[PDB]
């Protein structure tokens, strides 16, 4: 997830099919 | 291959000898004996409609 | 159980006919191969003759018209008759059962000397 | 020693192709962005031996031309070929030879004392050489033999400390030296205030942008950070607002657990390779080899193996597969009759003495025995069948000796004219050609059935670690 | 009880000729069939020609129609094979065979063989 | 009409030497080309060296650069091949050939050959 | 004439095109006839006996 290089450079990463146990830290569906 | 050979304004580098494009096709070349940048371009072609 | 005992070995002048015989054990040694082999000291063993169960006896092509294998007794005996003995016949003779397919199942029995001088 | 950060430096030209206003994705050996390079400083002397793994990015914050050469090599003790590059005052002497280097080679040719024969020497005149400081970046690579050297000179305005500038500098190719001697270590040559930033290269994917003149302006590492992968995976140096799928997070394995069965007894491959003379052709000796550890490697020293062909499996990689029950069929044939021992090929031996099936999955191996199974008398202690009614069935032994009938006469067991004997003898003379020399041939037929395997290679079994992603290497499942 | 004797050369120029003389002894060569079987290194046996003894007709293979010739003699029981127009693709081990036409398809027994080189 | 005579040994120690002397007769050996062609058992023929008769330069192969030497004599038309540094991988049948450099690429005619053993 | 020279010319590409139109060479009869200026058929060695 990128807010746009013109705005800033801080991006977010989303791993699919995980549970935050084998990869701020927030668990979704 | 085949194609037309004309004079080019492409400012090549001393070590570079060939030139490609987005289609990974030869665009420009350099004569080995005389340093001159040419331009490889196929002649006219198309489809015939009746 | 396999105690094939050879007999006939001795001193025979050049020209005689030596008749060797390997008496086998009282068992079912028939219906299998039976072969003779000489053991001249200082060389690899050399095949002499076979005693195939069908009856057809094959002889070494080198020693052709010189030796013969006979089994017309059918009880327990096998006979090897060698004629026209030469100088190179001084060797240790053996009569084995499982030849041509051995190296892990061949039973080399006893052996006697044969000198021709 | 110290360490510095490589602020996006070390991006040379991958190929010799001119391109303009393109975004090219290359997969060559480059220097990763924001890497930890060495900061060997010399005021004190500092010229140690450094490994040459894949490539060297040698920087030079240099004044008055202190660093004046390089030495590449494997042993550097006059026992292996070594490359020497010197640049005195006017020219570059580049030579691969067998010099004897001392403990501390420095520059008056003190770097060596002896000079053996060499096969290459270049005196390419161009020497590769006080308001601003000089930065002499050199990328040394050894790929496909040819030793590639990229050079770049830059005027750098010295800042507060001695830190590598933060800017892009494309290195230009210099030479295409015909080299390829093994090289694993290297050292620098100084001349008696400087410092170098030698780094190490590694495989990576870089997205390069060419301008209208053909010079690379910037680069993207496609593996440094999340955003960089998004830029590479989108083929654009400017990504818009949104969510993009770039790669797949796959957990890498930890270990290589084998877990092979419990078998300790050595395989009986000595009584079938170093037995008595041999068995015959029509009575090939078949032995079942079960509950063993088949170490085929020992088969290469106890008996010199000739052409080895395996059908169904590869010649190598036979120590990691566990078969169920293997069968060794040993016999002896002629020299030219070794071709007939193969699935499909016919002849005299392939149809009357030993026939292999069309779906044969095993290894046949033959080797000449002209030293032990030969003598100058006439070798007539090996028999083979030449006459038979029909073709022999795959994996069938013919022990009968019924007479053959080549005509219409009822011989009824006379063994005379037109009643040739089905079994004849060979003729193995030490004076004949290699085509008639005896060859011992062993056929190892394998079996892969749904059953507990009992014959594998010498691979030590490890412990079973559970609840962890490991590499399992079971009998027939990796 | 029955053997065969062969003869010939061991090296031929690629474009020359060679005298091959198979010398049989104590054979019924009047109604028998004698021919040559080549053995090229790397492959099996191949049929070259055939010489009938009943009528005297000589048959050749597909690729040796106009380059081979055979002369059969019945005075001293010898055969002559005048090989002409030789090239680098004729490297083979020749065998002088003899069989009975009124029998099976395979030959009865072969000889010792002769090696020739053409390259 | 033209023949060749060769000579040599029959057994060489793996590490010794042997005297090879090819004796030609009635040749134009002043502008002709004579050399040796090896024949290893199991494969075809291989080139060994070349001895020019024009100026006298001798060329070797890739693996026999510093282990062979040739001496050409024109008084009695004989060549000497002093083979040194011999091992078990030199088993081959040597042939003494003669050709014309002002002709085709292949030799005109070869000799009978010599066999050596190194093991 | 009785001491005609003899020197090997090898390991190079002989260009016979620079021989003509310079003191014209008469009687260029060849027994090894090759109209392509004695080139295009690469050989091993050449000997110039003058
Ligand atoms: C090659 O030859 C041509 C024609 O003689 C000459 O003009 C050119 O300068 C030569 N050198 C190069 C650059 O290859
Ligand atoms: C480089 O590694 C050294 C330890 O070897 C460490 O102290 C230093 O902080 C590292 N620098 C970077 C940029 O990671
Ligand atoms: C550099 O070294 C080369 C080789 O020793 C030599 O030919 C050259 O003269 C040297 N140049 C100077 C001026 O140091
Ligand atoms: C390319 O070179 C020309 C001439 O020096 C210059 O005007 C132009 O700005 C350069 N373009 C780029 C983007 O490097």
């Amino acid at each position: 997830i990128t807010p746009g290089t013109n705005t800033s450079n801080q991006v977010a990463v989303l791993y699919q099919g995980v549970n935050c146990t084998e990869v701020n830290v927030f668990q979704t569906r | 291959g085949t194609g037309v050979l004309t004079e080019s304004n492409k400012k090549f580098l001393p070590f570079q000898q060939f030139g490609r494009d987005i289609a990974d096709t030869t665009d420009a070349v350099r004569d080995p004996q005389t340093l001159e940048i040419l331009d490889i371009t196929p002649c006219s072609f198309g489809g015939v409609s009746v | 159980e396999v105690q094939l005992v050879e007999s006939g070995g001795g001193l025979v002048q050049p020209g005689g006919s030596l008749r060797l015989s390997c008496a086998a054990s009282d068992s079912s040694f028939y219906d299998y191969e039976m072969s003779w082999v000489r053991q001249v000291p200082g060389k690899t063993p050399e095949w002499i003759g076979s005693m195939y169960p069908s009856g057809r006896t094959y002889i070494n092509p080198s020693l052709k018209s010189l030796v013969t294998i006979s089994r017309d007794n059918s009880e327990n005996m096998l006979y090897l008759q060698m004629n026209s003995l030469r100088a190179e016949d001084t060797a240790m003779y053996y009569c084995v059962s499982n030849w041509a397919s051995g190296s892990t199942g061949d039973y080399w029995g006893q052996g006697t000397l044969v000198t021709v001088s | 020693p110290a360490y510095t950060n490589s602020f996006t430096r070390g991006v040379y030209y991958p190929d010799k192709v001119f391109r303009s206003s393109v975004l090219h994705s290359t997969q060559d050996l480059f220097l990763p962005f924001f890497s930890n390079v060495t900061w060997f400083h010399v005021i004190r002397f500092d010229n140690p031996v450094l490994p040459f793994n894949d490539g060297v990015y040698f920087a030079s914050i240099e004044k008055s031309n202190i660093i004046r050469g390089w030495i590449f090599g494997t042993t550097l003790d006059s026992k292996t070929q070594s490359l020497l590059i010197v640049n005195n005052a006017t020219n570059v002497v580049i030579k691969v030879c067998e010099f004897q280097f001392c403990n501390d080679p420095f520059l008056e040719f003190r770097v060596y004392s002896s000079a053996n024969n060499c096969t290459f020497e270049y005196v390419s005149q161009p020497f590769l050489m006080g308001n601003f400081k000089n930065l002499r970046e050199f990328v040394f690579k050894n790929i496909d033999g040819y030793f590639k050297i990229y050079s770049k000179h830059t005027p750098i305005i010295v800042r507060e400390p001695e830190d590598l500038p933060q800017g892009f500098s494309a290195l230009e190719p210099l030479v295409d030296l015909p080299i390829g001697i093994n090289i694993t270590r290297f050292q620098t040559l100084l001349a008696l205030a400087a410092a170098y930033y030698v780094g190490y290269l590694q495989p990576r994917t870089f997205l390069l942008k060419y301008n209208e003149n053909g010079t690379i302006t910037d680069a993207v590492d496609c593996a440094l950070d999340p955003l960089s992968e998004t830029k590479c995976t989108l083929k654009s140096f400017t990504v818009e607002k949104g969510i993009y799928q770039t790669s797949n997070f796959r957990v890498q394995p930890t270990e290589s657990i084998v877990r092979f069965p419990n078998i300790t007894n050595l395989c009986p491959f000595d009584e079938v390779f170093n037995a008595t003379r041999f068995a015959s052709v029509y009575a090939w000796n078949r032995k079942r080899i079960s509950n063993c550890v088949a170490d085929y490697s020992v088969l290469y020293n106890l008996a010199p193996f000739f052409t080895f062909k395996c059908y169904g499996v590869s010649p190598t990689k036979l120590n990691d597969l566990c078969f169920t029950n293997v069968y060794a069929d040993s016999f002896v044939i002629r020299g030219d009759e070794v071709r007939q021992i193969a699935p499909g090929q016919t002849g005299n031996i392939a149809d009357y003495n030993y026939k292999l099936p069309d779906d044969f999955t095993g290894c046949v191996i033959a080797w000449n025995s002209n030293k032990l199974d030969s003598k100058v008398s006439g070798n007539y202690n090996y028999l083979y069948r030449l006459f038979r009614k029909s073709n022999l069935k795959p994996f069938e032994r013919d022990i009968s000796t019924e007479i053959y009938q080549a005509g219409n006469k009822p011989c009824n067991g006379v063994a005379g004219f037109n009643c040739y004997f089905p079994l004849r003898s060979y003729s193995f003379r030490p004076t004949y050609g290699v085509g008639h020399q005896p060859y011992r041939v062993v056929v190892l037929s394998f079996e892969l059935l749904h059953a507990p395997a009992t014959v594998c290679g010498p691979k030590k079994s490890t412990n079973l670690v559970k609840n962890k992603c490991v590499n399992f290497n079971f009998n027939g499942l990796k | 009880e029955v053997q065969l004797v062969e003869s010939g050369g061991g090296l031929v120029q690629p474009g020359g000729s060679l005298r091959l003389s198979c010398a049989a002894s104590d054979f019924y060569f009047d109604y028998y069939e004698m021919s040559w079987v080549r053995q090229a290194p790397g492959q099996g046996l191949e049929w070259v020609s055939t010489i009938s003894g009943l009528g005297g007709a000589t048959y050749y293979a597909d690729s040796v129609k106009g380059r081979f010739t055979i002369s059969r003699d019945n005075s001293k029981n010898t055969l002559y094979l005048q090989m002409n127009s030789l090239r680098a693709e004729d490297t083979a081990l020749y065998y002088c065979a003899t069989r009975s036409p009124f029998g099976d398809y395979a030959f009865s027994y072969w000889g010792q063989g002769t090696l020739v080189t053409v390259s």
